[PDB]
């Protein structure tokens, strides 16, 4: 049916992109939780791949930039590693999507700037996560 | 070993 709520009988054009609009998706949905040496996504924060795809389409010089950071344990290269091909999963995806590579963008500092400091499940899961970079 | 974690 679509058309089914109205904000103020003007019209539908307003800026919303798959659910969301660029304010939005660019200070509140656009962070991914993984987990312990995980190399996948959650359908809770798929949405945001989603959305984030239609906003970067709609856009023909717009580029994501992925940005991956998991717990420090290990080291960059063991992390930078595990990140970067999780950061290849959504760019991947993004890419499945119609998205051009050229406008995709990956990237980690895993053990080399830490967010959450400590090493325990509260801080650690802090740390396991992906925030869509614009 | 792994990642360790």
């Amino acid at each position: 049916c679509s058309s089914s709520n109205n904000d103020a009988a003007g019209n539908g054009a307003a800026q919303t992109f798959g659910g969301y609009s660029v304010a939005d998706l660019q200070q509140r949905y656009n962070t991914v939780y993984f987990g312990f040496d995980k190399y996948d996504i959650t359908g809770e924060y798929v949405q945001i791949l989603d959305a984030h795809a239609a906003y970067l389409n709609a856009t023909p010089a717009a580029k994501v930039l992925v940005e991956g950071n998991t717990d420090e344990r290990g080291t960059p290269e063991y992390n930078i590693a595990l990140g970067q091909r999780r950061a290849d999963a959504v760019k991947g995806y993004l890419a499945g999507k119609g998205v051009d590579a050229g406008k995709l963008g990956t990237v980690s500092y895993g053990e080399e700037k830490p967010a959450v400091l400590g090493h325990d499940e509260a801080a650690y899961s802090k740390n396991r996560r992906a925030v869509l970079a614009y | 070993a792994x990642k360790x974690x």
